[PDB]
């Protein structure tokens, strides 16, 4: 259960701010690794902020054409674990090309979905001879990222929050004819949601509950109702005024994502395999 | 030094989930796939997957970080 | 580490248990799935009747777990000829395994591996449910299961028919067998086949019906037994009271949606009878 769960006791955080505070701690702790060992070698937090995004993107895809098909929960799972490990590690140190492999390989594991490692590697786009290097790779850092995790594996996504809202709709809000035709709309914003840090700073019920409210506002049916007097939050009104800011707040961050650049990653790309190729 | 029963009381921040039994009492039920015979010769019922549904998407709703 | 080495306890196929200083640690295809499911189920549980997990740690593809550790198991108690065991013994000892049940089952997850020996005992008399490597979560028409769960002694009759979809049945069976190996001192349902194990339970709690189990038949391994009448429960359990023999009755419904759920048993009147549970301090220590 989420309300009890290690991911709401340790891995849902106050701010964007803390968030910025843990990734920068990582950026410079790996640059005292770096000078301690033996310059604009290195990379920007933002620089780190852009390429895991893309490498997310990358995640995505790849859970996207996967065979045999992966359930969305393994792929959720599997993007809360790349993001959770670069909160607090560098991508200069660890490269986010096999930590996201290594994130699908153990979320293949934990969610309970079986997959051989031969099959797992086969839907790699690579000679047999680079699968079974990627293989080892992925085996050399799955308890590092089981580590960096701190044995913190089951993932509370959003898609089953989603499901139960619509069934609670069905049921107890027939001012709202049709709940289902809300569902796209509010995929889709679910999707932009995960781009975000959302999955870091808020519930899955509250992200769910967001996204099918966006929904609502894009077909222009108001749900405040639902809000006020089926979830009875008529009844204790700071409880509505904080979901309600929750909500606003989840929209904005959608609203000011910024995907990554294709010139900005091609130009990162090249410094982060420069700094992989040293070091 | 006699046992008396006391339900299990944990917080799940957020708004009231119905009981197993009352779902499709309440028509949420009508709202679910229905459980095939083999599936109910089992044990599993469709009011298992509305009432873990349910309880997900309340779970929370209310909790601040 | 930081924990020292005391003892070897045992040997599982997939792990080496032993002291260590006190907590019990556990130690192409990478990290091991029992031991990531252990992890993973454990981490996200916390409760008196559920062995805690207080860390894990290791090294490559290796890996090691640290358990609260525990004196003994149900297996020892009930095989010890020198303890006798009261119906208050048998009560507290019932009781602890069904309220660890209840929290796991609000929870949503299945044991799947519940036999006496699974049912660790510590030094204060406190039952904890453990192994959880075959532990899962259930409530999801995603996800389809095996049927070859729990061993044979204590595999619910839905298992042997070959549920792919089962709920808290397959957990409640098993301990009904538990609580028989507890009054009977012996294994209650002894198969040595998997057909054999239904027609010791059919033998024993007689064949259903379809009025006692309407949709029997779409088992896909299901097979027809000659109709056995059954021993009625009083005759097998000659010294228990009513609501213990209710008790019993409704753990072995043949029923898995009418069989009592952990909630359900422990409202029966048998828990809030006379006699009390034992204090854990005062339960037999072998
Ligand atoms: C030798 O004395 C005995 C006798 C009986 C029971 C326990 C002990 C000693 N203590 C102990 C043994 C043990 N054996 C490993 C498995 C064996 C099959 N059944 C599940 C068990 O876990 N495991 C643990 C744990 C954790 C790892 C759950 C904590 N204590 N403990």
């Amino acid at each position: 259960m989420y309300h009890n769960s290690s991911q709401k006791r340790h891995w849902t955080f106050s701010s964007e701010e803390q968030l910025a505070r843990l990734r920068a701690d990582a950026n410079r702790k790996f640059r005292c690794k770096a000078v301690a060992n033996g310059d604009p070698v290195f990379l920007e937090p933002h620089e780190e902020m852009t390429l895991c995004k893309y490498y997310e993107k990358r995640l995505l895809e790849f859970c996207s054409v996967f065979k045999p098909a992966m359930p969305r929960s393994v792929v959720g799972t599997a993007c809360m674990y790349f993001k959770r490990f670069y909160l607090n590690n560098s991508v200069m140190e660890y490269h986010p090309r096999i930590i996201m492999l290594t994130c699908a390989f153990l979320a293949c594991k934990v969610d309970e979905f079986n997959v051989s490692s031969p099959q797992f590697v086969g839907n790699l786009r690579e000679s047999p001879l680079g699968q079974e290097k990627a293989l080892e790779q992925i085996l050399e850092y799955e308890l590092l990222l089981i580590q960096q995790l701190n044995f913190h594996l089951i993932v509370h996504n959003p898609y089953r929050p989603f499901e139960g809202f619509l069934i609670d709709l069905k049921t107890r809000y027939p001012i709202l004819e049709n709940p289902e035709i809300l569902r796209k709309t509010a995929d889709d914003f679910l999707n932009r949601i995960a781009l975000t840090d959302a999955y870091l700073l808020y519930t899955p019920s509250q992200i769910a509950l967001t996204a099918i409210l966006s929904s609502a506002s894009r077909a222009g049916i108001t749900m405040e109702s639902y809000l006020s007097e089926s979830l009875m939050l008529k009844e204790n009104r700071t409880c509505l005024s904080q979901l309600l800011d929750i909500m606003k707040s989840m929209r904005n961050l959608v609203k000011k994502y910024e995907p990554p650049r294709s010139e900005e990653v091609a130009v990162l790309k090249q410094k982060l395999e420069r700094c992989h190729s040293a070091e | 030094a006699l046992y008396e029963y006391q339900p299990l009381q944990i917080e799940t921040y957020g708004p009231h989930v119905p009981e197993l039994e009352m779902l499709g009492r309440l028509g949420y039920l009508n709202h679910v796939r229905a459980a095939s015979p083999q599936d109910l010769a089992g044990g599993y019922t469709s009011s298992l997957a509305c009432h873990r549904a349910l309880q997900d998407a309340f779970s929370g709703l209310f909790w601040q970080p | 580490k930081r924990y020292e080495k005391l003892d070897f306890l045992g040997e599982g196929q997939f792990a080496t248990v032993y002291k260590a200083r006190i907590v019990a640690i556990k130690k192409k295809d990478g990290i091991n799935r029992t031991a990531l499911r252990e992890i993973k189920l454990l981490q996200e549980l916390s409760h008196p009747n559920i062995i805690g997990l207080l860390d894990a740690f290791g090294h490559k593809s290796n890996i090691s777990l640290v358990f609260d550790f525990m004196e003994t198991d149900l297996e020892v108690i009930i095989k010890d000829n020198s303890l006798v065991l009261t119906p208050s013994h048998i009560k507290a000892y019932m009781l602890m395994t069904l309220q660890g049940l209840e929290y796991l089952h609000q929870h949503w997850i299945l044991h799947r591996d519940l036999k006496p020996n699974n049912l660790l005992l510590d030094e204060n008399g406190v039952l904890k449910l453990a192994d959880f490597g075959l532990a899962k979560s259930f409530g999801s028409p995603n996800r389809a299961y095996t049927h070859q769960v729990v061993t044979r002694w204590y595999r619910a009759p839905e298992l042997l028919f070959g549920a792919r979809m089962y709920g808290v049945g397959v957990d409640m069976w098993a301990v009904g067998c538990i609580l028989a190996e507890l009054l009977l001192r012996v294994p209650f349902l002894p198969g040595d086949s998997d057909l054999d194990q239904l027609t010791r339970i059919f033998e024993t709690l007689g064949t259903p019906t379809e009025e006692q189990w309407p949709d029997m038949c779409s088992l896909p391994d299901y097979v027809t037994f000659k109709s056995f009448p059954g021993i009625p429960l009083h005759h097998i359990f000659s010294a228990a009271g009513d609501d213990l023999l209710d008790l019993i009755q409704g753990l072995f419904l043949f029923n898995p949606c009418a069989r009592i759920t952990a909630t359900q048993a422990l409202k029966m009147k048998y828990f809030s009878n006379r006699p009390g549970p034992t204090p854990g301090c005062q339960l037999p220590r072998p």
